[PDB]
RNA sequence: GCCCGGAUAGCUCAGUCGGUAGAGCAGGGGAUUCCGUAUCCCCGUGUCCUUGGUUCGAUUCCGAGUCCGGGCACCA
RNA sequence: UUGACUGGGGCGGUACACCUGUCAAACGGUAACGCAGGUGUCCUAAGGCGAGCUCAGGGAGGACAGAAACCUCCCGUGGAGCAGAAGGGCAAAAGCUCGCUUGAUCUUGAUUUUCAGUACGAAUACAGACCGUGAAAGCGGGGCCUCACGAUCCUUCUGA
RNA sequence: CUCUCGCCCACGCAGUUUUAUCCGGUAAAGCGAAUGAUUAGAGGUCUUGGGGCCGAAACGAUCUCAACCUAUUCUCAAACUUUAAAUGGGUAAGAAGCCCGGCUCGCUGGCGUGGAGCCGGGGUGGAAUGCGAGUGCCUAGUGGGCCACUUUUGGUAAGC
RNA sequence: GUCUACGGCCAUACCACCCUGAACGCGCCCGAUCUCGUCUGAUCUCGGAAGCUAAGCAGGGUCGGGCCUGGUUAGUACUUGGAUGGGAGACCGCCUGGGAAUACCGGGUGCUGUAGGCU
């Protein structure tokens, strides 16, 4: 496995996964959500995101690395079943490699160069969020920490943003309370299912 | 021995070099490819009108 | 109350599946022209699976349809060797049933060895005055949720007409 | 529970014609039938609409512009009462009036009626008009029967021999009019002048006089209504060929006798209907809070 | 190399756009196309039989030939360094009447006889079309209020 | 240090028809005979390499990882 | 006498004639031993016309009968099929079944595609015969379209 | 060589803009829109696959994983797409134009219909800017290219 | 104020459910002796006119689903041209001109042609 400064920045289209690739390994991520996945929404009031300062590719294998870094750090003091880790953006282009002498000249020049599949990376732009943790209003300093000793593991630079919404939804936490109380927002697990004022009416005779 | 395949580099300033030019539409096109049956009848029609008409023509005009 | 809107007998379809062709399922067109008096016609297969002995375009079964007086009069044939009962889930979700027999000479016919032992389908479909808009060729039109006939409305019919047994096990 | 059934199928859908979702036409033959060969520029291709209804056949002579059908002259089988068939408005011999009441007026319209009368006596044969020279041409058109299934004795071409004797131009061929042996080749013009006469239904009264009258009270009640036998039956039709070969001018009733209006719903306007949204979020909650409180 | 097929490079634009499918509307074909119309090319993908070529789609030519079923269109085509006169013989379906002439056909009408009310009236009134001129040295209203004193947002996430 | 087929009972091996894991050597228990040899029969023993996908169905098909052996080998 | 192309040549391969998607940067054009594939066929119907019908699938029922036989009803915008590689197209259809047929014939030019604006090949719009089908309008001079092929010299057969 | 400007309007043309009018599927965006991938929980229950008990036994009775569905949610696509730019491409911006009168036709054909053609008559100032054009013959050299913005393909990259 | 026949544009016209329908019409309907076609007068074809608006059809309704139209999104994302701009690069900002898409929010829901009849 070549080292990850040769599989950076963004230089072919994206080559996905599909009929026309049919040689590529599989990722060393395949578990995206790492806490308590059963919480509800009120269970962890705050989150904290780390976003992309610049255009390039993370590897599957290094999300993998951070994970398991800061999975292991929140059960330390958030304790075990008191967060919930979710790494958000998914590899999905593939790169190649163009396994030459399989010491010699003998098999090709440059011949045929067109190369075979060899890893997945994740291509993440400018303002991205890669990682998102949620907890308790309580540990929002280990937030910051735990995506702390997680950035160590990516190329380039990340930033680290307290964020204005309630959890991992849509919707700005100062008015979170003050409007799934009433009608407009009801818990599904854990997310939020937003109800317009513009369906059949029986439905909302099904609420109230 | 390997060369250089295509290009269109330099061939786009020397087709303006002499300004590449409209086909000068000139009146009376010619009637080259019109169905025959239509110019079988239309020179029918310009056989006969400069031989039965012009005196019956020209007192009306 | 509700006028010209009742449950009457559309059409009656009976079937023989013979898992062959050739002689045995040649006088399982004999028995089945018996029960009608109307020649069958042949059904044949388009799912070559072979392991049931089953080839394409091989004519595997016969059937009919009987519509009318003559379709009312089989199929009281059909409801007392059956002995007018039926099951609750006997009967479709459009309201169409159907019940099935076997030992075709306990229907009216008399046996032969040489023929042989055939069991039927009898599947009766029902209908009312303005079904026919569905298959007629110009103007065809759907038939609305208030006339299309349940497999509740289908099972108040077949115990009033005929005093049958819906056995709700 | 069961299936994945539609909910994104209305995201997709793509409806027919307007005119093929009620079922009437079906585009396929009206593309090849109404259209013209374009180097004739201008010059309308004219159809013969053949429709039989429950009741009524309706026939009528149109040609087709941008902005829709323009309909030349227009006959019915309703109006037919008015020479002298008063009942059975939908066998062969209203078919064969209705179309000779089409193919008059509209000879009557263009000024073509001295030239042009096409095949006086009715004997079923296969007559064809041609072009008279030094005169104006003959109406030249084409039949199409829409979506009706143009098998023998179709009486679609009940209407087209009735055009044909009155003096239009069709291309057609005998091999559809009743009385055509379909495992022989010939046409029997005989039956099909007796077809044309309506002797076929006289002879099914004559079958249910002798046999059983009781099912001549059932069927053919409203010919026994007025006065109608089947001897005089054959003589009808002739006296109703005469007098529509003299008259198809169309007077029309001059409609006026009425001024009303009202008979249907009008669409709700925005305000009255939003004001009914909450007309029931308020009897929603009288019932929620007076009718649990209590 | 590169495949020199006829119909090689439409996959989108020998198709019918988005739920436009299924059969031809049929005003299509009741249209009247005399010698000199100014008609445009747009290939349809129902109808296989006279569709021209993945070069004139989009263009834009001058009818000079009419027969029962399609219509000769002579266009001009750019080759290389020189654009030649060409006539495609091309079905009646994948060409439409050209819009491009239709609001200059206005204004020779309404110019000729505006033309002579100026004869009976006897005035200049310039009908030649001049482009948009420099804006009129106008006059502006504040009446009641005063202008609002707007700023830059300081920068969040 | 690149490629071709294989990963299975104590071993070893075929087949894992898209529907059971079955020959055989080693041990166990019988039967056999005057007693043993050989024999003969029965019982034991299968994550059918790990995960994912394809039908009331996959160890079996498809391809990912790991492993085991077996290999394309120029003039300079 | 001992082919060429070729990240030296050899070995390999065909990028040597042709087709689809992409590359290709929203007209067209556009390269590499760039990507994913295909071609040297097959068809008297899988050609031509007309008619009738609706597909894959799913649900609920029906002797054996079960995930899979056949029968029936319902829903079903193409989720199927159209010989095949892909793309485009197609629903009283270009699909499926049936009924007649040979227009897959005879002949002159024009035009498009490749292009030098040459040729072959393929194609288009006609025109003139003679036909087929259909009630008729019409449609048809091979295959729903984009591929499926070949000069001079010589041989051979046919024609007045 | 054919001509045009020499002294209230240029014949004409344009690597340009404007005025209209068409064309297109890239950037972007989208997938709670089709195709293809893909993560998570919630709710519901026909069920089978498997468990927990009242129990000789009873789809008599009571839970769990799953599967199925429903409403959401995370992440994508050179060979996916409803939507869809900027730059771009075509045409038109008058006298070869417009209107009227008549007559030839063997074409078309209810029709002094339709359409072409011919003759005659009437009214020229018809976006901005710049500029002299049109036309033929003879013809050499060339047919190894290289670099840089920006756009992109193969490659770890390269003064590839 | 609607309908029928034939149409044009082809969802503002569709889909699901629900109410109403005077009069003419369109239909359901009632029958197989001929025309014709079937396993089956169901379809298709043919003879009717005792019933019925039950269905289709037509109007209307639904904090309806789609569809159409406009806001927000957003001068955002992209982009023409420019710089001896920044930065190790990846990329970014400015100048000059253009300029979207969804979520979210609202408003709409067939328009008419020729011929004929009811009112
Ligand atoms: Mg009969
Ligand atoms: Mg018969
Ligand atoms: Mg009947
Ligand atoms: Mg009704
Ligand atoms: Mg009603
Ligand atoms: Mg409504
Ligand atoms: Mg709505
Ligand atoms: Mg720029």
């Amino acid at each position: 496995r070549r080292p990850a400064r040769c599989y950076r920045y963004c230089k072919n289209k994206p080559y996905p996964k599909s009929r026309f690739c049919r040689g590529v390994p599989d990722a060393k991520i395949r578990i995206f959500d790492l806490g308590r996945k059963k919480a509800k929404v009120d269970e962890f009031p705050l989150c904290g995101h780390m976003v992309s300062d610049e255009y390039e590719q993370l590897s599957s294998e290094a999300l993998e690395a951070a994970r398991i870094c800061a999975n292991k750090y929140m059960v330390k003091s958030c304790g075990k079943d008191g967060f919930h880790i979710r790494v958000r953006l998914h590899p999905f282009h593939v790169i190649r490699i163009n396994k030459m002498l399989s010491a010699d000249r003998l098999q090709t020049g440059m011949r045929g160069a067109f190369g075979k599949p060899q890893g997945t990376v994740a291509r993440v732009h400018i303002g991205q969020v890669i990682m998102s943790i949620r907890t308790k209003l309580q540990n929002k300093e280990h937030v910051i920490e735990a995506l702390r000793r997680a950035k160590f593991k990516f190329p380039g630079r990340q930033k680290i943003h307290i964020s204005k919404k309630w959890g991992f939804t849509k919707f700005n936490a100062d008015e979170f309370e003050d409007m799934v109380a009433e009608k407009r927002l009801i818990p599904d697990g854990c997310g939020v299912k937003y109800i317009p004022n513009r369906g059949p009416l029986d439905k909302w005779r099904a609420l109230h | 021995a390997k060369s250089k395949n295509h290009t269109t580099h330099n061939q786009s300033r020397k087709w303006h070099r002499n300004g590449i030019k409209k086909p000068r539409s000139q009146r009376y096109e010619s009637l080259k490819g019109v169905d025959p049956k239509f110019l079988r009848n239309m020179r029918f029609a310009k056989k006969h009108n400069k031989k039965g008409l012009k005196k019956m023509q020209a007192n009306n005009a | 109350e509700n006028p010209m809107r009742e449950l009457r007998i559309r059409k009656l379809c009976l079937n023989i599946c013979v898992g062959e062709s050739g002689d045995r399922l040649t006088r399982a067109a004999k028995v089945l022209e018996q029960l009608t008096g109307q020649t069958p016609v042949f059904s044949k297969a388009r799912y070559t699976v072979r392991s049931f002995g089953i080839r394409r375009n091989e004519k595997i079964a016969v059937h009919c349809t009987v519509r009318g007086a003559k379709a009312e009069e089989i199929l009281e044939k059909g409801l007392k060797v059956r002995e007018y009962e039926l099951r609750k889930n006997n009967f479709s979700d459009t309201g169409n049933f159907g019940f099935g027999i076997q030992e075709h000479i306990d229907l009216g016919i008399k046996y032969d060895p040489s023929i042989g032992i055939y069991g039927l389908d009898f599947y009766v479909v029902l209908g009312r005055p303005g079904f026919s808009i569905a298959d007629k060729k110009r103007r065809t039109g759907c038939i609305g949720a208030k006339h299309r006939i349940s497999k509740e409305e289908a099972m108040r019919w077949f115990q009033q007409k005929y005093d049958g047994i819906i056995l709700p096990g | 529970v069961k299936v994945v059934k539609n909910k994104a199928y209305f995201k997709r859908y793509q409806v027919k014609f307007r005119r093929r979702r009620e079922g009437k036409t079906d585009y396929y033959a009206r593309k090849r039938l109404v259209i013209q060969d374009k180097n004739k520029y201008n010059t309308p291709k004219y159809r013969m609409i053949v429709r039989v209804t429950n009741r009524d056949i309706i026939c009528q002579i149109a040609y087709a512009r941008i902005e829709g059908d323009m309909i030349v002259c227009a006959a019915y089988a309703h109006e037919l009462p008015k020479y002298g068939v008063k009942v059975g408005l939908t066998n062969y011999a209203a078919a064969y009036c209705t179309g000779l009441l089409l193919a008059r007026r509209l000879l009557n319209r263009f000024g073509m009626d001295k030239i042009y009368e096409g095949q006086v006596e009715v004997t079923g044969d296969e007559y064809n008009v041609e072009s008279i020279d030094g005169q104006p041409g003959a109406f030249t058109c084409y039949l199409d029967a829409g979506l009706a299934r143009t098998t023998t004795g179709n009486k679609v071409f009940g209407a087209l021999k009735g055009a044909v004797d009155g003096g239009l131009s069709i291309p057609h061929s005998t091999k559809r009019f009743p009385g055509y042996d379909s495992e022989s080749k010939e046409f029997n013009a005989e039956v099909h002048r007796k077809h044309i006469m309506g002797q076929n239904v006289a002879d099914y009264m004559r079958y249910l006089m002798e046999e059983d009258e009781d099912a001549y009270k059932k069927q053919f009640s409203q010919y026994i209504k007025n006065s109608v036998t089947p001897d005089m039956m054959e003589e009808m039709y002739k006296k109703a060929h005469a007098a529509i070969r003299e008259n198809p001018v169309y007077e029309k009733k001059p409609k006026k006798e009425v001024k009303k209006k009202r008979w249907n719903r009008p669409k709700m306007s925005l305000a009255q209907k939003k004001d009914r949204v909450a007309q029931k979020k308020a009897s929603f909650l009288r019932a929620q809070e007076r009718a649990a409180e209590s | 190399t590169n495949t020199k097929g006829k119909r090689r490079g439409t996959r989108y634009m020998f198709s019918r756009p988005f739920r436009k499918h299924g059969v031809v509307p049929l005003a299509t074909y009741m249209r009247i196309y005399k010698k000199g119309d100014i008609v445009d090319i747009k290939g349809m993908g129902t109808v296989q039989k006279g569709m021209p070529h993945k070069c004139y789609h989009g263009k834009t030519g001058r009818v000079y030939n009419v027969t029962q079923h399609a219509v000769g269109i002579v266009v001009n085509k750019q080759v290389k360094g020189k654009i030649l006169a060409k006539r495609i013989n091309v079905r009646i379906e994948h060409i439409k009447h050209s819009k491009s002439r239709d609001s200059f056909l206005k204004r020779v009408k309404e110019n000729d006889q505006k033309k002579k009310e100026a004869k009976e009236k006897g005035t200049w009134v310039q009908l030649k079309r001049q482009p948009a001129p420099p804006r009129e040295a106008h006059f502006v209203r504040t009446n009641g209020k005063e202008p609002e004193l707007l700023e830059p947002i300081p920068y969040e996430f």
